[PDB]
């Protein structure tokens, strides 16, 4: 018992040695940073500073902590990228930061998921950069509605202040904070959606249609919801998406009918909203549960996925069905563009840089943050 | 189930 956890470490350490050796051929950029505590969350902020006549630019990241019995913080870090990684702000946070997402219409506004089931809202410019030594958490809003913690969190990019949240209590909560002064008010949910019968793992608004969002859960279902519908216990569409828990979904930012889901069944599924009866494709190479899937912000055929097998896989759906030499068919399907092997623990989250194509930040349970970019010859 | 039981400080 618990012995196989010892040799898998030995094999992990050997494959990481090989990966370090090959980085000059596979990567145009690799930066590794160890955080004091692991982050469960990562997301690039949308703005960049390009200081006068210097060869780099400064990008920022929302991170959090996951401590054991120590004060937690919401974290803004800065990264220098060519055309250094420093913590810039820590805000006191009650419990670990399950997930933090900035508001598209105002990226100073950051929503977080707490273990106590509260969803918190910070305007990070309304807080000192060094946290209150009391440790007391002073969020700008507290959003009530859940009875248990959760993970999914999604701001509507077309209706400002309309925030979705998924929870282990089997529900999805909607808040509209748009006319609520950000002075520590408590806001209860406008609507709670109850279609799922199990933990709801993720939720996401459609990028174009202001009334449409999807949810995925441990009941193996993808549900498509319309906020214009009066029935909140039954979604517009409900699909048996996977043979196990569905942990994540992402709408394609360029293709309004396409989305992707990732699952404990170790696959990423591709979906067309016009016919949810037929899975479009199943991306298979992961060796364990997938927890994050994200489409590229620059390239409509590119998406990436990560999870417990410590790999981050980048997929190119324009390559589905192309011929391979049997030596090439070895490493996997043609639509597998790249496998990032730099992490040695479960990957907790990743984010594509919105301003520097092909740059990704990924964070893992062993406190590692990596900012990396695969070699340009790999995506031509 | 998602979160590890004992995160470590560095």
């Amino acid at each position: 018992a618990a012995f196989d956890d010892a040799v898998e470490e030995r094999v992990i350490n050997e494959e990481y040695k090989i990966w370090k050796k090959n980085t000059p051929f596979l990567y145009d950029l690799v930066m590794t940073h160890a955080l004091e505590w692991p982050s469960l969350t990562a997301q690039w902020l949308p703005d960049v500073t390009r200081p006068e006549g210097k060869d780099f630019s400064i990008h920022r990241l929302v991170l959090g902590t996951h401590t054991s019995d120590e004060q937690n913080h919401l974290v803004i870090a800065s990264v220098q990228l060519p055309n250094k990684i420093e913590i810039e702000i820590k805000i006191n946070h009650e419990g670990e930061v399950n997930r933090a997402r900035y508001m598209p219409q105002n990226p100073c506004i950051i929503a977080t998921k707490t273990p106590s089931s509260d969803v918190l809202v910070f305007d990070y410019t309304k807080h000192p950069s060094k946290p209150d030594p009391s440790g007391e958490c002073n969020p700008d809003l507290r959003l009530r509605g859940h009875q248990k913690e959760g993970y999914g969190l999604s701001w509507n990019p077309n209706l400002s202040g309309h925030l979705l949240s998924a929870s282990d209590d089997h529900t999805i909560c909607l808040w509209d904070i748009s006319a609520v002064p950000k002075e520590g008010k408590v806001v209860d949910a406008k609507t709670i959606f109850t279609g799922h019968t199990a933990v709801v793992e993720d939720v996401s608004w459609h990028l174009l249609h202001e009334s449409l969002f999807g949810s995925v859960a441990d009941d193996q279902k993808l549900m498509i919801w319309d906020t214009r519908s009066n029935n909140t216990s039954k979604p517009s569409h409900s699909v048996d998406a996977h043979t196990a828990e569905v942990n994540c979904l992402s709408f394609n930012p360029y293709s309004e009918f396409i989305l992707a889901t990732g699952s404990a069944d170790k696959t990423v599924a591709l979906w067309d909203l016009r016919n949810l009866k037929l899975k479009l494709h199943s991306f298979e190479s992961h060796k364990d549960e997938i927890f994050q899937v994200q489409w590229s912000p620059h390239n409509e055929t590119i998406l990436a996925s990560s999870g417990t097998d410590r790999r981050l896989n980048v997929w190119d759906l324009s390559k589905i069905g192309e011929e391979q030499s049997p030596e090439d068919a070895e490493d996997g399907p043609p639509e597998l563009l790249f496998i990032h092997g730099g992490h040695t623990a479960k990957i907790s989250d990743f984010s594509w840089n919105p301003n520097e194509p092909w740059v990704i930040c990924s964070v893992s349970e062993d406190n590692i943050m990596q900012v990396w970019q695969m070699a340009e010859n790999i995506y031509n | 189930r998602r979160k590890q039981e004992q995160p470590k400080r560095l």
